[PDB]
């Protein structure tokens, strides 16, 4: 039994009310059960038989569906209700699941603050460098980071990775690491980075001296 | 009460057998069904197989019989699941599961913390933690050229929660994984309070701590 | 109802088996789940259909997924209670239909077997169930009547004796059109046993060349009935 | 020269097991491959698997892998194919051929007559024979009030082949097949020859021999 | 799986013609595929292997051909003897797979049946049964009504038929009609007749013998 | 007949006026084994004939006379013993089949003369693989799923995998310890390159060729920059050395 779950990706606001659907290939009726995987952590059981809430789980999950659609839903959005949600049959054997369904959460516009990190006297032992600057509390996803090295532009030399939401205040991290070796470390001065985003009225810098 | 602890992440090679347990407590162990359930990266949940202790009432799913082997030992309240000659496109993380009945099938009501299998013949490289230095203040851990996943980041032996950040693991150009944890603290503590960062890298027996300024 | 706004808005309560149960509800026709607790710690949960004509009693193990004995009542009297193992699996199936037919199933293996049995008016079938059909044997003597009811639903009719003379051997065609059951011996029509839509069997028998039918058919009442024309 | 002798026609009943064999002469029978092909009534051929004596290489067909088992017993020059339980859905015909291998598969170059397998649970009745009696003459053999199919019928011993004419079996109203046996002969030889018709209902081991006018 | 689609399904022909069956593959490959060849009552003959390749003892009338996609059977000169259903396999991906099948037919001349008739056998009679039987022989094409007119009174149902297929070599085929009731009936009446008729005859024929 | 052009496989074949009853005629000489035949086009494009063995042999031409199909039979015409299948670029693919029609042997001779041995293929598809370089002879093993072959130098044991769909994907494991010491790897689809690294310093970059050689060049002291030239290895000791 193919089990098709729609939709992929959602955004919606705290309080809203969300419906996901699970369409299965062949008809039955109360056989499903809906999971909600935080980012992270395993699966959590949230409804079984289609209609039961388990014990355990908030009021505001609820689920029902019959024939060859499904639908769990949410009566008041909660910025920790943040999960991939996949239903499960079990009415012919084998077990199967929903390619999975990511819920979003939106914000308000938070401003990043910005952190910039030197890199260790221990690692220039090894003969490379990396400097790091930080993107902490932010929303939405999206940020530009430019890396300026006494006032020279780098490209294609830097790495970025970002959080999941926030369980609770729903923003965004990011982290690029410049990776360059000692060599060129001890030559230039001023290492900065420039970051741009939707919070910040002009680009906000950040900068240090070698050494 | 009930919990369902696994066995830690394993990197193996393609050729070698593996056998990984999961400890159930807080129910009666031998009236429950306790299967595997997988979940490829990328891709979505499959499901393996489930036994019922204790009978060893054993079923599998048509896409893993005869790849697989499941077994209860309700003498000691565990399951394990387990295979021989694995193949790198077995690279997936594994859940075991409490399933309650229904009519010739089952629905999962708990499931375990998971246990990553990496199958690859690659070098096992052991990470390298740089600290981070620095009205508020962050610093963090730079965890540095390691494979494979997974690898575990916590702070001050897990007593610092709020405002910690370990990013996901970005993959280099030398073939190696490396991130970064971070915490967000006030200034009026980083001359008062020490921070250690600690790091379990357990595909390759890696315990460290580190400092800040 | 079949089977025997407020405050934050509907509610409703049902009392059964000396144990109130009480659940809300959003339409104002009766339509919603009524849970409750029992003094032995199980749990009983009571669904009541939309269109009202489908009760749905569940008894569940004090924790509530794990199940007792869920029994499905509808509107046309037609019950199909079941209970279950202590591994999820059905280990009694009793279908109770509209007319009071019920369909006994009994002890059932792990692998889809059980003693089965259909209870018409006035005699009691006996066989067994196998995943494919159910079978239903009326034995007499070396004639054996088999009644295969599928899964799906259908209903055929074999027979089988272990006769070696000719002239007393007896054999038995179908036509899943007619629901009739031609019994032959000899090259010469004795009878027919039709299988009527309302769970009762009927005797007619052919004259003494085979032409055609003589008298009316029977209602058969005793089991011995079926026996007699065998 | 190579020849591939089958096992009779059978009846069984739904949960009976059956083996039924294929006995093969004319080749060195340990390097050439043997295997089982179906054909439903109605439908075509349907493939079920291949041995190749006496390395034993079983290898089935997906649509029967579990549901059927093929071996061989190189000693008597023998393959078999075996059931456990059989249901009324494998009342089919069966070939045991011989087959040339190209790349991890084959094509089949001999064989067998066919083993035609009943299975449902109704009365075994051997047939009853009675004649048809008469330039040209027409005379024949009934072949009335048998269960199940198939009988072979020929003519003065396999002498008589010219004229014969041998009807599919049509089923009765009382579920017992009835075919009839028709031969051409010239009347100048109807009061100077005799003719016989022989009648083989394998499944019932019925052996019959009629006479004319 | 390959799924292997043949076409046409069942085919008329004249002797003398050139006709081609075609194998259509949910695949592609190349000289992977077998033609096997199975008449009426017997086994699958072994034709054509690596799809192009004839068998020794098979006549050199038979010739295949195709790559790809489609493959191709092809007989030179047709003969009566060619009546069968053909089916093509492929032996590239396992497991194997077989078409559903190709029936060929013939076209002959028009042929009008010999009829004959049969009285039931005294050891029959012994039985409480009697069946009378009417033959339609060697005709041509397969259209053909049978009536029972029993002592000038028609009859409907109690009767059963079958034809055959064609004959290897003529080409022709052939009928039976039997009149099956019991010996009551069988004793009470006189003349038992077997009314024909089909396109070969100008006016339809009738055959009888009489009671004793 | 037959006298009054050239074909792959070291190969020759000959009528021009049309053969009586049918279709055009040719013959050709192989082995010292004369095989005749008859085709439709007069191109040269099917040739049978019998061995002294008794054996069958039938030789196939294409019809754009790119490609011939030597194949031998075992005296039934059915059973295979050996189909080289060679190509207008002197790409020869030969193989060798068992007593039960599967494949033993296959010899896939390439357009530059660098073969790939498969010797003694069990049942299972489990095969002693070697490739023949300019100079240097790689061995391995084969599996259903790909053809890997293994260079080792002491702890570091270099794999190189062939895939069945024919990619060439390239890894090397360490089984040293000290991270001063140990040597890592990592591999570009797109360059087809391997470049190593030890104690977080780039060494080496290893380029396997797209006309099958393998080319190393050195990284400079402190791993920023690529340093002389691509030096093609010649010898299988030059491999071991690098590792
Ligand atoms: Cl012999």
């Amino acid at each position: 039994i193919q089990l098709t779950q729609s939709p992929s990706s959602l955004s919606a606001s705290v309080g809203d009310r969300v419906t996901i659907t699970c369409r299965a290939s062949q008809g039955f009726s109360s056989a499903l059960a809906w999971y909600q995987q935080k980012p992270g952590k395993a699966p959590k059981l949230l409804i079984y038989d289609a209609s039961s809430l388990e014990s355990g789980v908030p009021s505001r999950f609820s689920g029902s569906g019959s024939g060859t659609d499904f639908t769990l839903t949410i009566s008041s959005l909660q910025p920790e209700d943040f999960a991939t949600y996949y239903c499960q049959q079990f009415n012919s054997y084998p077990l199967t699941f929903g390619g999975g369904t990511k819920v979003e959460i939106k914000r308000t516009v938070a401003a990043p603050s910005v952190f910039i990190f030197p890199p260790s006297d221990e690692q220039l032992k090894s003969g490379t460098a990396s400097v790091v600057c930080l993107l902490n509390n932010f929303y939405p996803r999206e940020a530009k980071v430019q890396w300026k090295v006494d006032n020279a532009l780098q490209s294609g030399n830097s790495q970025e990775s970002v959080t999941e939401q926030d369980s609770k205040d729903s923003t965004y991290s990011l982290s690029s690491t410049l990776t360059l070796s000692k060599a060129d470390y001890e030559k230039h001065k001023v290492y900065a980075c420039e970051v741009t985003h939707q919070g910040l009225s002009s680009p906000v810098t950040k900068s240090f001296n070698r050494g | 009460e009930v919990q369902l602890v696994q066995s830690g992440a394993e990197v193996k090679k393609p050729g070698e057998s593996l056998k990984i347990s999961c400890q159930s407590s807080g129910y009666r162990f031998t009236i429950y069904w306790i299967g595997w359930v997988r979940q490829m990266p990328g891709k979505g949940l499959e499901w393996m197989g489930i036994i019922w202790p204790g009978d060893s009432d054993t079923r599998y799913s048509p896409s893993f019989q005869g790849q697989v082997t499941i077994s209860a030992d309700k003498s000691i309240s565990t399951a394990y699941l387990q295979w021989s000659s694995l193949k790198a496109s077995d690279t997936a993380m594994y859940y075991c599961v409490r399933g309650i009945g229904r009519y010739s099938n089952w629905f999962l009501d708990y499931w375990g913390q998971g246990t990553l299998v990496t199958v690859s013949s690659a070098s096992t490289k052991g990470p390298s933690v740089f600290p981070l230095a620095p009205g508020t203040a962050a610093l963090g851990c730079l965890v540095k050229d390691y494979f494979p996943e997974p690898v575990t980041v916590s702070w001050n032996s897990g007593a610092l929660t709020s405002g910690v950040h370990t990013f996901p693991a970005v993959l280099q150009s030398s073939g190696l994984y490396s991130l970064s944890s971070v915490v967000t603290v006030p200034s009026s503590s980083l001359g008062t309070q020490t921070y250690i960062c600690n790091v379990n890298h357990k595909p390759s027996n890696t315990k460290v701590d580190k400092r800040v300024e | 109802l079949p089977g025997e706004k407020n405050k934050d808005g509907y509610d409703l309560i049902a009392t059964v088996d000396k144990l109130e149960l009480k659940g809300t509800s959003d339409k104002n026709n009766g339509s919603g789940v009524l849970e409750g607790v029992k003094a032995d710690k199980s749990k009983v949960k009571l669904t009541i259909s939309d269109d009202l004509g489908q009760t749905t009693l569940e008894v569940f193990k004090e924790d509530g997924k794990t199940l007792v004995s869920k029994k499905v009542t509808s509107k046309d009297k037609s019950s199909t209670e079941e209970k279950f193992n202590e591994k999820g699996e059905v280990s009694e199936k009793i279908i109770t239909r509209a007319d009071g037919t019920r369909l006994e199933y009994t002890g059932i293996k792990s692998d889809g077997s059980g003693k089965a049995k259909e209870v018409l008016k006035g005699y009691v079938l006996e066989g067994t169930l196998t995943a494919e059909k159910t079978t239903l044997v009326v034995k007499e003597g070396t004639v054996t009547l088999s009644k295969n009811i599928s899964k799906s639903g259908e209903v055929s009719v074999e027979l089988n004796d272990t006769d070696s003379s000719a002239a007393t051997k007896k054999t038995a065609a179908w036509n899943s059109g007619t629901s009739t059951l031609t019994i032959t011996v000899n090259s010469k029509k004795t009878k027919d046993l039709v299988f009527t839509k309302e769970n009762t069997i009927t005797v007619q028998q052919y004259d003494s060349n085979g032409t055609k039918l003589e008298g009316s058919a029977v209602e058969i009442t005793k089991l011995d009935e079926i026996k007699n024309a065998l």
